[PDB]
């Protein structure tokens, strides 16, 4: 399945820069990048974030350019919902991609 | 009549407190001998969504 | 020169491997099973 | 010059690209009859391939054995050679627009936090207010400084929330 | 067991025994705040570790705080 | 009822869940928790430990020794180290297929055997070794060592040999022993196995036990080293027809100063090496008469760190307090060792691969690649060890009053200032180094390469230029033949050095370009992160504004309930398991820059490297796609090869990393009512109810999960690149 | 140079600085009983000493690289 | 009309406006100065 389908059928969006495929190419990796960037959501827990965020906040207090609604960690179940959204988003994207690049070539 | 006045500005010195270095107002001062009498109420919420806190007289400061 | 024979994988590799572990897996069981007097 | 690179005016490998690239779109522009409208649109994409390689060369920036242009970022390199308007000039320009918004931001949440809800004025924008503090963030830059001089661009560590330490 | 443990910033709110699901907290009498009662820890050998308490703690910082501790088949809540 | 297991612990030996099986192997270590810890007895424990790991290595050493006397062809690649692949040890596997026999035999056959990537072969063959009978000595040797390890690690727990706490303490005694022995003397000594033995090999003398002592290192023996006529030692050394391990070409010289390469071995000259050690030892032994022990003359260290405050205020109290701190903090002694030696491992990766030490070892491709690699990575999880232990410090051992005013409290005191520009310089890196790749792929997508933003990295241009590269044309320094520092080494090593420098076949100094200044702010933007993630999870170890009592809970905690907003992943052990994703991440980066750039070099067209390396499209098709073709085709339906066992590991690797994502986003609650059920089937089912469990079944806790997830990702990652980084360059060459 | 010359005044010089121009200064910073006046120490002529033997062994090196 | 002014003044009506007034600008510069590399 890796070598015959995905390797060997990816060599359509992954050769499509200079052409009007193009497009799927710049999704392939843009949907490969949005699949990465939910692990971070996905992996992470709110906890983190807020005393991050509580650093950050210090420097707009000391600039005094912080905002009077003040800025919070997403909730678990938004930092969840989040995850699983640009997951579905990216992966789905990517076989998009692959699919219409590779049959729109081949048809 | 111990305590900061009612409806004056104080600031929160107690550390573990989210509103430390913080101004918010008297609500109230319990003259009756309470570990910390004065009620102070404050615009910005904490994480707990509380926006008042009871201190003791030490703990404000006039600000 | 401290060469082991020809059977020394056939035999050491089969030791260990898949005896060794037998043996080490069942006294370590037994002790964490085993409860303190 | 510089870095062993070569003008772009001088690349033999920039020459080779030009011609590769306008060769793809006339092999493009011929299954189209002369006026249709495809054969329009790949001659003025021509014509802008055309623009672009010569006004690359003009403007002296410099190219690698890939015949593709470099950008000198040292400021001592590209003023004494000419090639200020590749890093140096744009950053002047990019400093100068972002300070224009985080400037007047700042302003806006300055005069917002004076008002009655702050936080309304956050989700529903104050825009007379917005728009004026939008035309009076030319001169920031100075603003900037007199309020750096005057000690009041900054808080005092007093009135700053920390954790315990 | 869990460690609970109330402190004298309590205001006898009793939210936390009214929010405990294992019956660890009760209000005993007190002379440190205007309620005159304050939260105590009788039973903590029955906490499991859900903090609801502190959740339903008003004060700031928290007046009772759950130090989770040696793992008991009670403090795992387990109905095996 | 309360089991055996662990004794270090009555709390989970009184744990009934089988929580207390994984606890009991996951607190073994941490001594300072176990029941009834004393400081000394923690000393103690820890010294034996150290043995028990100076044991392992040995035996390791002794057990690598062996298995290539044994099974390899030392006495076969000595002859022809170009063209013979070293073995790395016999395969002895009864699920073989006969075919998969002959796709592993190889190496002047002898059965199937795995080709070693280690590098041993050339580091032996340099170092003198030229026969079994060495190695098999050496191997014995080793084994001897090892066992005395274990056995001064017994004996030092015994009574009336366990060394007492003030022992343990004596700092100023300590660091002059390992500074003038463990440094000095062992480079010293070193330098006379090279002198005596090494060298004499290269030229074709054979000098072991049996005729050391009747052969003379040098024709003049010692007489120019006791009448001062050092330079002697340099006259006459190997000339570049010196054909290595014979006498053609060679010379006399003991120490030299040279420079550049061997021309034959494109390896370090043995000469040099020799006086480098000479010379390192002679500064350790000197530096190791520094500190006062026992004789009226040396320093106190606490007097020179209380003497160091600036008289402005600038530094509060200064280093006051600073040698009690280090002295009884063993997590900030071991923050400092993991630190330094984290950052030195990374320094080995970068001198071996661009200074080949060992002969015939730059031309094994294989190698090159797995030992930078391998390197770089151990580098990665000891510099996150070295955080993971100053926030434990701070949390442990930090006391506020006794580091009042500080340097130590200063930080603490302004880190909000310092995490907030550590997240404004990543973001910064993050945004403009991912906008240019970006901008780069839309510009080659659209067909206009020559509109891809291409900034020239001149600042390591003029640097590669002051060493000496002359290609860029700055000409300054090393690069300019009238400069000073051009003339005054000109009689010693700046010849060999200038030749090396100005070749662009080896790896001393590559040429380098837009693409590699892309990557380097790549590899910026994941050492400002991941110290961002590591340093926020330190200063706040101790408390934060969403927990400010965090140090009353300890190191790894769950979390602190759904309470105040949310508060998973807020330990300090939380931040080290996420900065282990961004540290993967950025030697992931660097070894792919590393291997890639050497690929092309290798290959011999630079230009791929330097016109695909400026837009992700090409670091996708033109490095993973492109070199993953051989590797996949290790087994296919047209039967295997010999590398089929890095395409059953390649897939290896994937899948144990998406084992780890299933403890990394589904969460223990979903998992503890599963089970629950399944204690209930195995209750309600007739004969199974018969059998039951000594430990009741429980899904697998917060932490736990957080571990055995980033265990399961970090093994596939590491198993995955391995197995396509050998394949890659193995099978391309 | 005569390395039997080098390193004898070598080692003289270092041992009359130690002995009667830094010996103040190094006991002060210091903050094997001897008779000497000034109590130098046979550990002090050592330390001394080997600075001299040092120096005079480095003169020699470079004297012998010629230059 | 006030109710209706003050829902076009809200955060997300505001920031599409900026947002389609900003890329407008841009865009139609490229459309006038295409390919603009250096100043
Ligand atoms: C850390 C050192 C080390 C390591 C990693 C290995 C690893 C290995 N040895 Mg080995 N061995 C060692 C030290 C070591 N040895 C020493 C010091 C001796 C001298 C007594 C031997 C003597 C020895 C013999 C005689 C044989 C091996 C064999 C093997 C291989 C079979 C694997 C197995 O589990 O079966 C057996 C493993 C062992 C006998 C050693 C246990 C080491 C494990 C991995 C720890 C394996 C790759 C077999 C082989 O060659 O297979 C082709 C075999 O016949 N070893
Ligand atoms: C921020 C990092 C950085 C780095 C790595 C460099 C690096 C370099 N700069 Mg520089 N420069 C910088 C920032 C930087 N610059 C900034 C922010 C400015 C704005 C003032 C300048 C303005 C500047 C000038 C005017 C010049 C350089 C020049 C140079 C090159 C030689 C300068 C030198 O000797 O040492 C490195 C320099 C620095 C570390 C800091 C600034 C550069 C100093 C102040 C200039 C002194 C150059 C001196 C005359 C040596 C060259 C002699 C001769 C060839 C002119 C060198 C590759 C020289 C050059 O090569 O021009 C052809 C040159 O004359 N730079
Ligand atoms: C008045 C607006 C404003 C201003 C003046 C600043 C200023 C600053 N921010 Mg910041 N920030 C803002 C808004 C603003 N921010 C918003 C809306 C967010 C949510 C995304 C953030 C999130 C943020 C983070 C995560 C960080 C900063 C940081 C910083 C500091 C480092 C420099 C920097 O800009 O980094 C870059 C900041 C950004 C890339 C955020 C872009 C925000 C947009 C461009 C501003 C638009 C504001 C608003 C829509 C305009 C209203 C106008 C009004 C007329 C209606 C700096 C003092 C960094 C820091 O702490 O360094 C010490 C830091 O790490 N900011
Ligand atoms: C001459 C005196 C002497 C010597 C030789 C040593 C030697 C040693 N002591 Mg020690 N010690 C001494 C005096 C001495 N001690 C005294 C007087 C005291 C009382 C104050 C102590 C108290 C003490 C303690 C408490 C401990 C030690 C420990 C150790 C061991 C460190 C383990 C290690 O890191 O591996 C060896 C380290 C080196 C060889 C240093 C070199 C490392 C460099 C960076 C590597 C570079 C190599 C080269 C560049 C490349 C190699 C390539 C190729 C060969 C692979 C080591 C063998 C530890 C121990 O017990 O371990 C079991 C430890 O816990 N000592
Ligand atoms: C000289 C090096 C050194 C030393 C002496 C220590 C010592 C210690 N560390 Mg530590 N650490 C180090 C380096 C070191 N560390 C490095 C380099 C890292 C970065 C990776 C860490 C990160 C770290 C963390 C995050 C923690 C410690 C902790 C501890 C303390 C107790 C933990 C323990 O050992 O229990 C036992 C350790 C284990 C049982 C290992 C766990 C199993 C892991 C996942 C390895 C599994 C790999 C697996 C075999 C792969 C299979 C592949 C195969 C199938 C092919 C202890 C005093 C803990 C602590 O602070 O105490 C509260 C803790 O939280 N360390
Ligand atoms: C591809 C996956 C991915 C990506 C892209 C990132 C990116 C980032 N991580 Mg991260 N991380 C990841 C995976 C990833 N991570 C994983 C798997 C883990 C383990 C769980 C972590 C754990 C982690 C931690 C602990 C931290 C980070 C941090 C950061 C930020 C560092 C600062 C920076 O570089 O600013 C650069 C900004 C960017 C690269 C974003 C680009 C800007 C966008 C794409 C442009 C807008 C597009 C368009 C206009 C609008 C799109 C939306 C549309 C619907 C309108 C950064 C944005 C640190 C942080 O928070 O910063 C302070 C930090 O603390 N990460
Ligand atoms: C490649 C990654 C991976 C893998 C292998 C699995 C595997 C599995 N998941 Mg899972 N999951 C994953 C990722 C993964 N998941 C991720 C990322 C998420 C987040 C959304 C989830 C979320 C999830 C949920 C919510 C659930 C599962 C469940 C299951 C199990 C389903 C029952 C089953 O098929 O049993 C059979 C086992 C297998 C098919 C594994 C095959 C292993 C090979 C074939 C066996 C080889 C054994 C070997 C010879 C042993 C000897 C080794 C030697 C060293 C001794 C299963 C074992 C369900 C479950 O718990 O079970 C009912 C369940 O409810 N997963
Ligand atoms: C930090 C990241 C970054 C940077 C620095 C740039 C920079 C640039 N891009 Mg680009 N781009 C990026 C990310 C980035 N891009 C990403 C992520 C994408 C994918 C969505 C694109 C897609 C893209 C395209 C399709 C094009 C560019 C183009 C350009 C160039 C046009 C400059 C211009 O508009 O004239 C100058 C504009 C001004 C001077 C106006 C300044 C703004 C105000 C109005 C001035 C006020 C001053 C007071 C420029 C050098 C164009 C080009 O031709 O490339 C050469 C173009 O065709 N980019
Ligand atoms: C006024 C303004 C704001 C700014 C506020 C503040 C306090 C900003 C803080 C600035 C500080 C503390 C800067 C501190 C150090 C900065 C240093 C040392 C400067 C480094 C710049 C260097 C080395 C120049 C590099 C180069 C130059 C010459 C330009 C280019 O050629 C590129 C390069 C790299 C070669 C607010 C509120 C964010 C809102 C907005 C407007
Ligand atoms: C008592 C007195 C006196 C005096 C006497 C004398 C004469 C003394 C001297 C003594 C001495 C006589 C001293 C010396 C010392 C020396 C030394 C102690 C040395 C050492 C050496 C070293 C340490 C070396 C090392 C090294 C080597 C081995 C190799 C090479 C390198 C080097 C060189 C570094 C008088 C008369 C005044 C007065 C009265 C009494
Ligand atoms: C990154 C991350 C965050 C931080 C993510 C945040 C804070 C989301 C950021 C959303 C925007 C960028 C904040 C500001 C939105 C403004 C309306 C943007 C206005 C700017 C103008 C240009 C429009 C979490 O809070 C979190 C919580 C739980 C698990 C994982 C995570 C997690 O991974
Ligand atoms: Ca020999």
């Amino acid at each position: 399945w890796l070598r015959d389908f995905l390797w060997a059928q990816s060599s359509q969006v992954i050769q499509s820069y200079g052409s009007a495929l193009s497009a799927y190419g710049l999704i392939f990796l843009g949907a490969h990048f949005v699949w990465a960037f939910s692990l971070m959501f996905l992996f992470s827990g709110r906890g983190y974030w807020q005393e991050l965020i509580e650093s950050i906040v210090w420097a707009h207090n000391k600039l005094k350019v912080a905002p009077a609604i003040q800025p919070r960690a997403l909730s678990i179940t938004q930092g969840r919902a989040v995850g699983v959204a640009h997951y579905l988003l990216g992966g789905i994207a990517t076989t998009w991609s692959f699919f219409l690049a590779r049959i729109i070539s081949v048809g | 009549e111990v305590g900061p006045k009612r409806g004056s500005l104080v600031k929160i010195l107690r550390p573990e407190s989210y509103w430390f270095n913080q101004v918010g107002k008297v609500v109230s001062v319990d003259q009756s001998g309470v570990r910390y009498p004065v009620v102070v109420r404050f615009e910005n919420q904490n994480y707990a969504g509380v926006t008042t806190n009871n201190y003791a007289l030490d703990e404000v400061v006039a600000a | 020169p401290f060469v082991p024979p020809s059977w020394a994988p056939s035999v050491f590799v089969p030791l260990t491997g898949l005896v060794l572990p037998a043996i080490a897996m069942a006294t370590l069981f037994v002790y964490i099973e085993k409860e303190a007097p | 010059d510089i870095a062993g690179l070569t003008p772009c005016s001088e690349s033999k490998a920039y020459a080779k690209l030009e011609k590769k690239e306008l060769k793809t779109l006339e092999k493009r522009l011929k299954q189209y009859e002369a006026d249709s409208a495809p054969a329009v649109a790949l001659k003025a994409t021509m014509e802008r391939t055309k623009a672009r390689f010569a006004n690359y060369a003009k403007a002296g920036l410099l190219c690698g054995n890939d015949g593709l242009p470099h950008l000198i970022a040292d400021p001592g390199l590209a003023l004494k050679y000419g090639h200020a308007g590749e890093v140096f000039i744009p950053t002047f320009g990019f400093l100068y627009v972002a300070g224009y918004i985080g400037y007047v931001g700042r302003q806006y949440l300055i005069a917002v936090k004076g008002e009655a809800k702050p936080t309304d004025k956050e989700i529903i924008i104050d825009v007379p207010l917005a728009t004026k503090l939008a035309w009076q963030g030319a001169g920031w830059p100075l603003a900037a400084v007199q309020e750096l001089q005057r000690g009041t661009l900054l808080e005092k560590e007093e009135n700053i929330t920390v954790s315990p330490r | 067991a869990h460690i609970v443990k109330i402190y004298d910033t309590c205001i006898g709110c009793t939210q936390c025994v009214r929010a405990c699901p294992l019956d660890v907290l009760e209000m005993v009498p007190w002379d440190g705040c205007k309620a005159s009662q304050m939260a105590s820890a009788p039973r903590t050998e029955d906490c499991v570790g859900c903090k609801r308490c502190e959740t339903a703690c008003p004060t700031d910082f928290l007046s009772v705080r759950v130090y989770l501790g040696s793992e008991s088949t009670r403090s795992m809540g387990l109905s095996y | 009822a309360t089991k055996l297991f662990p004794k270090f612990s009555q709390g989970l030996a009184q744990d009934p869940t089988t929580r207390r099986i994984w606890y009991g192997l996951a607190m073994a270590h941490d001594f300072e928790s176990h029941d009834g810890m004393t400081e000394e007895n923690l000393y103690q424990k820890i010294f034996a430990s150290h043995f028990g790991q100076l044991s392992i290595i040995f035996l390791w050493t002794s057990g690598n020794l062996f298995h290539v006397a044994w099974q390899g062809n030392f006495e076969q690649w000595v002859t022809d180290p170009v063209h013979i692949r070293p073995i790395a040890h016999a395969i002895w596997d009864p699920h073989f297929g006969q075919p998969a026999v002959e796709a592993f035999t190889r190496g002047g056959a002898s059965g199937p055997v795995n080709i070693s990537t280690s590098g041993v072969y050339q580091w032996w063959y340099t170092i003198g070794m030229r026969t079994n009978q060495d190695l098999y000595v050496g191997s014995v040797f080793l084994a001897l060592v090892s066992a005395i390890f274990l056995f001064a690690g017994w004996l030092h727990l015994q009574p009336n040999f366990q060394p007492s706490l003030s022992w343990f303490k004596d700092a100023e005694s300590r660091l002059n022993h390992h500074l003038s022995g463990l440094f000095g003397v062992s480079s010293l000594a070193w330098t006379g196995h090279l002198v005596h033995v090494a060298i004499p090999e290269s030229r074709g003398q054979h000098v072991g036990w049996d005729n050391f002592l009747s052969v003379l290192p040098h024709p003049q023996g010692l007489t120019p080293f006791f009448t001062g006529n050092w330079a002697a030692y340099a006259q006459s050394p190997d000339t570049a027809s010196h054909v290595f391990g014979t006498a053609q070409g060679s010379g006399q010289a003991i120490l030299t100063f040279l420079g550049g390469f061997h021309p034959q071995t494109q390896s370090l000259w043995l000469t040099d090496m020799a006086h480098h050690h000479l010379a390192i030892a002679v500064i350790f032994i000197v530096a190791g008469h520094m500190y006062r022990t026992n004789f009226g003359i040396g320093h106190r260290m606490q007097a020179i760190l209380e003497a160091h405050t600036p008289p402005s205020g600038s530094l509060g109290a200064g280093h006051k307090g600073l040698f009690d701190t280090v002295n009884n903090s063993l997590h900030f002694q071991l923050g400092l060792a993991l630190a330094s030696v984290g950052t030195i491992t990374s320094l080995v990766a970068q001198h071996m691969y661009s200074l080949p030490p060992y002969a015939f070892q730059a031309i094994d491709f294989t190698t090159q690649a797995a030992l930078y690699t391998h390197h770089q990575y151990i580098a990665g999880f000891i510099m996150c060890g070295a955080f993971a232990h100053g926030a434990i410090f701070f949390i442990r051992d930090y006391d506020p009053e006794q580091n009042k005013g500080n340097v130590l409290a200063r930080m603490l005191d302004h880190k909000e200032a310092l995490i907030s520009h550590l997240s404004w310089v990543s973001l910064f890196l993050g945004f403009h180094t991912l906008g240019l790749y970006v901008h780069n792929d839309v510009m080659q997508a659209f067909g206009t390469p020559e509109k891809q933003i291409l900034i020239e990295p001149v600042f390591a241009q003029w640097i590669q230029a002051a060493h000496g590269k002359a290609l860029y044309g700055f000409d300054f320094l090393l690069s300019s033949k009238t400069s000073a520092a051009f003339a005054n080494g000109q009689s010693l090593w700046l010849p060999g050095w200038l030749d090396a420098i100005n070749n662009n076949q080896n790896s001393l100094f590559l040429t380098i370009g837009p693409g590699d200044f892309l990557v380097h702010h790549a590899i910026a933007l994941g050492l400002h992160t991941t110290t961002l993630i590591l340093v926020k999870g330190a200063l706040d170890a101790r408390g934060s504004k969403l927990m400010p009592d965090k140090k009353d809970f300890g190191y790894s905690f769950p979390c602190d309930g759904p309470g105040r907003g949310g508060t998973c992943d807020i330990s300090a052990y939380d931040a080290f398991y996420l900065a282990v994703f961004w540290m993967l991440n950025t030697i992931g980066w660097v070894t792919f820059y590393w291997h890639w750039k050497h690929l092309t070099l290798w290959q011999g067209n630079v230009a791929q490297f330097d016109e695909s390396s400026t837009y992700l499209m090409g670091w996708l098709r033109d490095y993973l796609w492109l070199n993953s073709s051989q590797l996949i085709n290790g087994y296919n339906p047209f039967g295997m090869n010999s590398l089929s066992v890095w395409a059953w590991t390649f897939l290896f690797g994937h899948l144990i990393y998406a084992t780890g994502f299933m403890f990394l986003i589904s969460w223990r609650g979903y998992w503890q009512e599963l089970i629950e059920t399944l204690v209930w089937a195995h209750e309600k089912t007739p004969l199974a109810n018969l059998v039951y469990w000594k430990d009741k079944p429980v899904a697998l806790s917060i932490v736990q999960a957080r571990l055995v997830g980033l265990a399961h990702f970090s093994v596939g990652y590491i198993f995955t690149y391995a197995a396509f980084l050998i394949a890659s360059t193995s099978g391309r060459f | 140079l005569d390395p039997q010359i080098v390193i004898s005044g070598s080692t003289a010089a270092f041992l009359a600085i130690g002995r009667f121009v830094f010996l103040g200064y190094q006991r002060r910073e210091a903050n094997f009983a001897t008779n000497d006046p000034a109590g130098f120490n046979i550990i002090d002529v050592a330390g001394w000493g080997a600075l001299g033997h040092a120096v005079g062994f480095a003169v020699l090196a470079i004297n012998s690289l010629q230059g | 009309m006030k109710d209706f002014t003050t829902y076009l003044s809200t955060a997300p009506v505001i920031a599409t406006i900026w947002f389609t007034f900003t890329a407008g600008l841009l865009i139609e510069i490229n459309r006038y100065f295409p390919d603009p590399l250096v100043f």
